């Protein structure tokens, strides 16, 4: 009952070494391992499709059969490194294989990762939510028996259990240096929140990381992982063993269709001057008035351009707007417009997500009493948008952490000895009614809500909307209200309403969503003419600051820079136009000067 | 792979037969002398330099490096055998333990084959302890770099002690006496906890089956001094985009009470696992301590230093993205170099920056924090605490021999205001969570930044009227700069033009002098700290003349400008600080006058 | 649970390799392995005292722990052979170590082989009785799995269990070539029958032989085997595993004491001529008369000297005597004398030994249905003496089987597919009453019993004793009988008889037994004078053959030669003597002529 030779594994191990023997061919993989030797890491990365090219059969065997095939490949890798350099190979107990390239059907998402892929390689894509602490895991424990003068081993691998006494009951003292340990971390992936239907339940998939793969991930990172999906011992829990992890850029790209691109290009080229206002009017058509607000909200979705400097200064491109206004005004309605339209937005309340709240938090699992650093709403909106309602009712700790993320777009945490620093760059669109209703237009907005005089400085814009009891204004609104209410769809007999569904000039919201998604990729840059013009205006606001809203300050200057940047993105104009600075300046004047 | 008995021979050869030509070239069997001291209880610990073993067996040092817990026991048992040879006096029975050990040895010698259980453990044949000192070849390892692969090895690290528990007695060899038989029972302990024994395994009671129930006795048992502490990544090694990372360290024996929170120490010890299960066991790690030591260019650099605008250029290099505030940028540089502390005198130069929002206060502090060697950033914990029972130094403690940048100074807790008041007074922090006034050394410059209440500053409203901070506490500061965002269309246009360049270039506009890299700046500072310039008594005459002159202006000034002896003392610090910038060990009139100019400008900022 | 290093085994193997590394020293063991390599065998022989001399601790370690130490030794031997020649080492999967030399306590007998010796080396000396057939024992079986294309091995060693299916139930095919097999035979040893008390029971010990040790033993061989005495799997059964076997000389020697030698030499030199006659009178003093018979019995005990020629002849030195006479004659009493007197004798009835009979026989075990070649009474008497009573009542199969041993001295058996040719050279003293008593001196000696005249030809001598009613002779016998009756020990009071205990001029039987044993060592050779004298005597007997027992033939000539040789032993003469032939001639004439 002791295996002697495996012809299949022999051939498979040989074929991998032949594949890694990239000398007569283009030399790419020989150069890789040479770089691997120089770089001192022990995990080669491999494009699966090249393996398909050299051997489709073996590549099929690898994808269909993971655990055995990789073990052969690691063997071929270790021998190959030993061929190039024996001593460097001898430094490391083992070596690892990293897969890459196109995975035809094995490239799935956590929603679509069914049990059918068990023991098959899978290339999952998603967002990391829960992270566990780095821990060292024993694999090969080495023991010494002074009674017998004997040294033994015990591997664990996939497999009271710890041996401490000889079979003769002599003591065994472990040999820590001889034994083998490896850092080990667990995380959880979920489907990207933008592309995740509300009807379906969450489908979260565990992940195991070891060796250098441990720390190459944090919560709120858009990552693609390639690994072997395996069950666990007992209805069985199932986990994915990572073979390689890579952080896809959160920018990604606006795939869509070329027809959408062409329609966008035609629409953009149609009327670049009115595209901003045409979008603005069609941004929230159900809502009447608040035209500056609609213009402002469009700029927030467009977003400025983040500037990372030589010293590491990281002037944010995100724009932040706060809405204050009397109840029964279309504030909550406006945000739901943003949720329907924003390419990547997350809703939230004052209280935030359960337990974790708005920002990240540490969570004992309570199934094993294990710490888990769990991403919050703010982090998940990174390079996106967050819509906060009842923002006044935000808790005090959140009122503390909001300062960090607003200042830095970055939430740090050291609680429970868990050092971490999560990217949280996210334009925020907060809304909060005045306390006790009936805003007094005498004191500060802080005096009506209590924002501690700082977050108002942090917010680039702050718009007040009061229920002025003008009969003309009420007629305009009520005319709009009844016009929408009286509307019936084109195909209908003024009879039945819509069925009780079991599932959840003017431009389409989706068309708007696709358009602004395309526009976000544009990277418009300054013009000296506009730069001179805006400097005059900012100084002019400082001149207009003599009368005494918050005063114009350097925060206001960069706010105008982002707004002109935003309007530049609206027209796809890679050079900021004086029109862009013009529209921003008047918009800011409305914000501070009614 | 190798025979530990053979290794035991090599160490015994090494210890007995290693010597070093000591002071005056005295050929002395260093360890041989120490063994003689140990034999007579004149030593307790035996620190061993691995480089001594490297002097004649580097391979043995390597095997010690790849596994250290094994070689520690080998050496300990090796020393255990050698000591009876080197005994030459029957020294007094220091403490009950030795006479107890003597009593047991006579009993054992009163016995001939014997089962391994009926023999004393090695750990009880002790009252000596052994530790290694890492080789100079082994470069110190950052706490981040101590991965799972290095467990079981011997590593040297650097860091800052964030906390340390009180000394407590750790048990080593639990001793018991049977209920109804004279045989004594032992139990070595490795785990942090254990089940105490119940029934004696004594041969007599085992044969008799009398159920001789073990009763623990502390006198028979053997304890050891023990401590628990955490060490944090030193600020230099931390990457900018990360934060410091901790590591537990266990200290025992004579290594205890050689460390306090906020001590920038270097530790050599074994990195090992502890367990207070998925695909294998998951175990928390720690670093068993062996040795603890509390730690402390090109000609063009000299040519640059000789330049008159050198120090001015360095001031321009302070946050070149920040347009304006040039004289303030000069002042920050003075804080970074600090004083001299000639004798003692407060070398740290604490500065507070009050001003309207949106004037680069917070950004300046961030730059200073990134720049200084030992740096802390806080807003307000800040001060020490007693967590549960263990001390835990706050950011103020961690800033020792450095700077603590406190943004949002206006929103401090009033108790903390008192705390920093103690720091600016004597540079120590006192705290009593359980009525125990534990004082901690806090020698750290304070770079405060506040914002006036109710929007921007009102010039009509006096000082301590736009701000609600203690005027006495404010006057303690060496310098106090009031930054006002007055609408000045020309200067406003200048700043905007600076901003638009940065957006259009991701780069500062070109100045007369390009900024220097922060590391190079720190190198100049470290050079500047090398000096301790002195004040000639002739300068004192002119210095005092200037002081009474400005003090007269304060009397002439209707508003009390807080001129006092405190004002004079800081001026001494500024002058000698400038002398350090000049790299001249004697202060000069230019240094003095320039310091007065900045002092006047700070007062002018109160205009 | 994988053993990594055994420092004790590591050092012990090195110590043997250093011992085997016989180049700095006399080269005795280095030459032995070189000779072993030339021999092409794979079982070195080792003297234990060499190991004691070079390392007393190691030798004590070996004898106290035979198994592990030998395994280290065989490890060192194979490594040492590979050092001298790798390919020759590669010929054989393993090598073996044969022990030799002195063993103080561990050199025991099956009588004295206590259970305490378990796991110790032991040098058991004794006599083989039962031998099993040579059978090939499987030790390591190689299997091949065409479904998995995978080879699997198993070792049995000390450990239905024959694997035939993969864990996936794939068929397995056994690679007969790669599998390891070794011939394996079992034998049984008993105490030497001469030196064993009648009160105690047999102590049969089972021996296991493998490889070259298999057929280096036969039933009825005096051997000493060194091996590891071990239990068996299950109160347990115990067997000995042979490490080396050797057939000691069956003659051995009469060590006894030098005092016995001096007394023998003194007595021999006292009266060398009368020693033959004096021994005869003291041979059977309880029986009066038949003095010529007593002389012949002495000649039988001393016997002749075997002569072996260039043609592979084995001309026997043994003498075979038949006695016939009416019942109530001392014939039976004569045999009791010989049994008490002879150095190495064994009794048997006309039936023979139970089951096995006179010569060997094949017996199934009936505990496992296993054939066993069991040595018979005749075979155990090899180079000794056998006394057969009721020889007339021999079974017809035995009546035939006696021919081979009488002629060739070796019994053969090919039956039951079992092939053997055992040694049974044994001078035989047979006796048989005439049928119906009342011998008649008119018919043949055969006709009074029935022997076919082949046996009578085979027997060297035939003596006929008749119940003559001579009053003088009967007075002589009866007066002798009553004198023995009246005889009482010097210490006795004529009162009680001897107790019923549970235990069982004239020279002593023991001293006589010692002397004949010493005389048996003597190898008297021929003298030209006596050779000439006897040749005339034989031709004279041929002349006497004109007158009308058997006629004189060349059988009688060689019978006389052995008789003179036997008398030559009787006087310890290193050559035969005219006295020797003259005594034989009168003895033969008395036998054939009354
Ligand atoms: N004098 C200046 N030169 C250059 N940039 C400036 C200056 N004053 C303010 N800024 C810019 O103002 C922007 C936003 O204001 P800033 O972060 O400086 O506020 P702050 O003074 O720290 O405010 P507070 O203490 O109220 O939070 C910063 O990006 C900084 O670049
Ligand atoms: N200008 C407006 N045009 C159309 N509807 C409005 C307008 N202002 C308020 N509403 C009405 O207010 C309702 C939503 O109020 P909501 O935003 O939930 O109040 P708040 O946000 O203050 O809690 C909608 O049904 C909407 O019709
Ligand atoms: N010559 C003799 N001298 C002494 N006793 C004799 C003699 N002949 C026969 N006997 C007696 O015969 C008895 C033994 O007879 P046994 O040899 O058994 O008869 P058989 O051998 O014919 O069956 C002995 O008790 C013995 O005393
Ligand atoms: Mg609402
Ligand atoms: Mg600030
Ligand atoms: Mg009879
Ligand atoms: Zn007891």
């Amino acid at each position: 009952t002791v295996v002697l030779d495996d012809v299949e594994l022999r051939e498979a191990q040989r074929d991998y070494l032949d594949f890694l023997d990239d000398e007569e061919d283009q030399g790419i993989y020989q150069s890789k391992v040479r770089e691997l030797i120089s770089d001192n890491q022990y995990r080669l990365i491999v494009n699966v499709n090249d393996l398909r090219r050299k051997n489709e059969k073996r590549a099929n065997r690898l994808l269909n059969n993971a655990f055995e095939e990789l073990v052969a490949f690691q063997r071929a890798l270790k021998d190959f490194v030993a061929s190039i350099d024996a001593t460097y190979a001898k430094q490391y107990e083992e070596f690892y294989v990293g897969l890459e390239g196109s995975f035809g059907s094995k490239h799935v998402s956590p929603r679509t990762l069914t049990s059918c892929f068990l023991s098959c390689v899978v290339c999952v894509e998603g967002i990391v939510t829960k992270c566990s602490l780095v821990r060292p895991k024993v694999v090969r424990s080495v023991h010494y028996c002074p009674a017998t003068k004997k040294t033994i081993e015990r591997r664990y691998s996939d497999l009271s259990v710890y041996p401490t006494k000889d079979e003769e009951n002599n003591p065994l003292e472990t040999e820590y240096g001889l034994s083998v340990y490896k850092d080990h971390q667990t995380i959880t992936i979920q489907e990207m929140p933008e592309k995740a239907p509300a009807g379906q339940l969450p489908r979260s998939v565990d992940v195991i990381l070891d060796d250098d793969l441990v720390d190459k991930a944090k919560p709120g990172d858009r990552v693609q992982v390639v690994g072997t999906y395996r069950c666990l011992p007992g209805t069985f829990r199932t986990v994915l063993i990572a073979c390689n992890v890579k952080q896809m850029s959160k920018d990604a790209q606006p795939s869509f269709s070329a027809e959408d691109i062409a329609k966008i290009k035609k629409f953009s080229k149609t009327r670049s001057k009115d595209i901003f206002d045409q979008l603005a009017k069609s941004l929230a058509p159900s809502i009447h008035g608040h035209d500056y607000v609609k213009k402002a909200i469009l700029c927030l979705l467009l977003g400025g351009v983040e500037r990372d400097l030589e010293n590491g200064s990281h002037i944010r491109g995100d724009i932040n707007i706060l809405l204050i206004g009397d109840p029964s005004v279309a504030k909550s309605q406006l945000l739901r417009y943003v949720l329907c339209t924003a390419p990547r937005a997350i809703p939230t309340t004052g209280r935030g997500s359960s337990g974790v709240g708005l920002t990240a938090a540490v969570t004992t699992d309570q199934e094993t009493g294990e710490r888990r650093l769990e991403a919050g709403a703010m982090v998940l909106a990174d390079r996106g948008v967050v819509c906060i309602d009842e923002f006044d009712k935000m808790s005090d700790m959140d009122r503390t952490a909001i300062h960090e993320v607003m200042e830095q777009g970055r939430v740090t945490i050291a609680k429970a000895g868990i050092h971490a620093r999560l990217n949280a760059r996210c334009s925020v669109l907060a809304a909060a009614n005045p306390v006790y209703g009936r805003y007094d237009q005498y004191k500060t907005p802080m005096e009506n809500i209590g924002l501690q005089d700082s977050l108002l400085s942090r917010f680039d814009l702050l718009f007040i909307m009061l229920d002025q009891m003008d009969p003309e204004q009420d007629r305009e609104i009520s005319d709009h209200v009844l016009r929408m209410h009286r509307y019936r769809a084109p195909g209908e007999q003024d009879g039945d309403a819509m069925p009780l569904g079991s599932a959840v000039k003017m431009v389409s919201a989706a068309f708007m969503k696709k358009y602004i998604h395309v526009a976000k990729i544009i990277k418009p840059v300054l013009t000296q003419e506009s730069a001179t013009y805006i400097a005059e205006e900012y100084s002019r606001l400082r001149s207009q600051d003599s009368m005494s809203t918050s005063p114009v300050t350097a925060r206001t200057l960069e706010t105008l820079i982002r707004l002109a940047t935003a309007h530049a993105k609206a027209r796809m104009s890679k050079t900021v136009d004086l029109q862009d600075a013009e529209e921003a300046v008047e918009l800011v004047q409305y914000a501070y000067f009614k | 792979l190798k025979d530990y008995a053979l290794e035991k021979e090599k160490v015994k050869k090494f210890l007995q037969e290693f010597y070093q030509d000591d002071e005056l070239g005295k050929k002395q069997f260093k360890y041989g002398n120490q063994l003689v001291r140990l034999a007579h209880r004149e030593q307790v610990a035996l620190y061993v330099d691995l480089d001594d073993v490297a002097e004649d067996d580097p391979e043995l040092v390597d095997s010690i490096c790849e596994n250290a817990r094994r070689y520690a026991k080998l050496f300990a048992d090796a020393v255990q055998e050698l000591l009876p040879q080197y005994k030459e006096r029957e020294v007094v029975n220091k403490d009950v333990l030795d006479v107890y050990i003597e009593h047991r040895l006579m009993m054992e010698q009163r016995s001939m084959v014997r089962s391994p259980q009926n023999q004393y453990p090695a750990e009880l044949m002790r009252r000596f302890e052994l530790y290694f000192q890492g080789p100079s070849s082994n470069k110190p390892r950052v706490i981040r770099e101590v991965r799972a692969d290095s467990v079981g090895k011997l590593v040297t690290v650097r860091g800052i002690v964030t906390r340390v528990s009180e000394v407590k007695p750790k048990m080593v060899v639990a001793t018991y006496t049977c209920d109804q038989c004279g045989a004594e029972t032992y139990q070595p302990i490795q785990s942090p906890t254990f089940m105490p024994l119940i029934m004696c395994p004594s041969q007599e009671c085992q044969t008799n089956r009398s159920g001789g129930r073990l009763y623990l006795q502390t006198r028979g048992s053997r304890f050891i001094k023990f401590q628990e502490m955490k060490m944090q990544e030193h600020s230099d090694q931390v990457p900018v985009g990360n934060i410091p990372r901790s590591i537990t360290v266990l200290v025992e024996g004579e290594n205890t009470r050689i460390a306090q929170p906020g001590d920038h120490v270097s530790v050599t010890g074994i990195f090992l696992p502890i367990l207070r299960v998925v695909q294998g066991l998951l175990s928390e790690t720690y670093l068993e301590a062996h040795r603890i030591v509390k730690m402390n260019l090109t000609r063009e650099e000299l040519r640059q230093i000789a330049e008159e605008d050198f120090y001015e250029k360095l001031a321009a290099s302070i946050a070149p993205e920040i347009y304006g505030h040039e004289d303030v940028k000069k002042a920050l540089l003075l804080l970074l170099v600090g004083g001299v502390d000639q004798s003692k005198i407060r070398g740290n130069i604490n500065i507070c920056l009050m001003g309207d929002p949106g004037v680069a206060k917070s950004q300046l502090l961030s730059y200073i924090d990134r720049l200084a060697p030992r740096s802390q950033y806080t807003t307000g914990g800040l001060t020490a605490a007693v967590l549960r029972l263990t001390l835990e130094g706050g950011a103020l403690v961690l800033a020792d021999q450095g700077v603590c940048c406190i943004d949002e100074f206006d929103k401090m807790a009033e108790a903390d205001r008192t705390a920093i008041h103690e720091v600016m007074e004597q540079q120590t922090i006192s705290i009593a969570k359980a009525g125990i006034l534990t004082t901690l050394n806090a020698r750290c410059s304070i770079l405060a930044a506040a914002n006036p209440a109710y929007g921007r500053y009102n010039p009509r409203r006096s000082l301590e009227q736009n701000i609600q901070l203690p005027a006495a506490l404010l006057s303690r500061f060496d310098l106090l700069w009031l930054i006002q965002d007055r609408p000045d269309r020309d200067n406003d246009l200048r700043l905007a033009q600076h901003i638009t360049y940065v957006h259009q270039h991701s780069r500062q506009p070109p100045s007369q002098f390009e900024p220097l890299d922060m590391k190079l700046m720190r190198r100049y500072i470290a050079m500047c700290r090398e000096k301790q310039p002195m004040v000639p008594e002739s300068l004192a005459d002119y210095i005092t003349a200037a002081y009474v002159e400005m003090r007269r202006e304060a009397w002439a000034s209707k508003d009390a400008t807080y001129t006092s002896a405190r004002t004079l003392l800081a001026i001494l610090r500024l002058s000698t600080a400038l002398a350090r910038l000049r790299m001249v060990d004697v202060v000069e009139k230019e240094d003095v006058n320039e310091a007065i100019r900045l002092m006047e400008m700070s007062k002018d900022s109160l205009l």
